[PDB]
């Protein structure tokens, strides 16, 4: 497997605006449009984006097209960064889809904060580096997603995300 | 159906 499909088991999937839990207007897959209140204003910014009236609705196309630019958007982030880069740059493929999961999830400046386990990552070091990222603040607000992305930087294997089943809470 | 999840 990929980048893409791991983030499409840790993030979840909207074809209409959705109202998330951080307060949030938000659409496809983990597709921020405005941290406005505004219905109407998250509604003016999807439209803007897909080149349509959308009325709120998308398409799979459209939500794929949004999650590429995304995808895109994480790396581009993780270049531009000093201590992203390098440990990037260091990585296999494996490892380097976990670390573009991290961007993705909570942005190049907060991913760049990790000092510690990011230095024992580019060292080669993965099981400290999975017990120093398991102390974060991320670990304890998004458990379930951080065990299998750390689980990934561990073993540079796909295994965390094999064999993995839906139940439900949606369709 | 027809738009996602999971809640
Ligand atoms: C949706 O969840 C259902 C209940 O768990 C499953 O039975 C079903 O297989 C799931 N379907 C899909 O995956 C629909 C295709 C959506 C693909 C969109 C991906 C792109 C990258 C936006
Ligand atoms: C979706 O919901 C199910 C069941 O509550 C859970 O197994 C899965 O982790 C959820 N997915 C996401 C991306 O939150
Ligand atoms: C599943 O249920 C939640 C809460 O009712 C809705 O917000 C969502 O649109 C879907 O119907
Ligand atoms: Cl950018």
């Amino acid at each position: 497997m990929n980048i893409f499909e791991m983030l499409r088991i840790d993030e979840g999937l909207r074809l209409k605006i959705y109202k998330d839990t951080e307060g949030y207007y938000t659409i496809g897959i983990g597709h921020l449009l405005t941290k406005s209140p505004s219905l109407n204003a998250a509604k003016s910014e999807l439209d803007k984006a897909i080149g349509r009236n959308t009325n709120g609705v998308i398409t799979k196309d459209e939500a794929e097209k949004l999650f590429n630019q995304d995808v895109d958007a994480a790396v581009r982030g993780i270049l531009r960064n000093a201590k992203l880069k390098p440990v990037y740059d260091s990585l296999d493929a494996v490892r380097r889809a976990a670390l573009i999961n991290m961007v993705f999830q909570m942005g190049e400046t907060g991913v760049a904060g990790f000092t510690n386990s990011l230095r024992m990552l580019q060292q080669k070091r993965w099981d400290e580096a999975a017990v120093n990222l398991a102390k974060s603040r991320w670990y304890n607000q998004t458990p379930n997603r951080a065990k299998r992305v750390i689980t990934t930087f561990r073993t540079g294997t796909w295994d965390a995300y094999k064999n993995l089943c839906a139940h439900x809470a949606x369709x | 159906x027809y738009x996602x999840x999971y809640x």
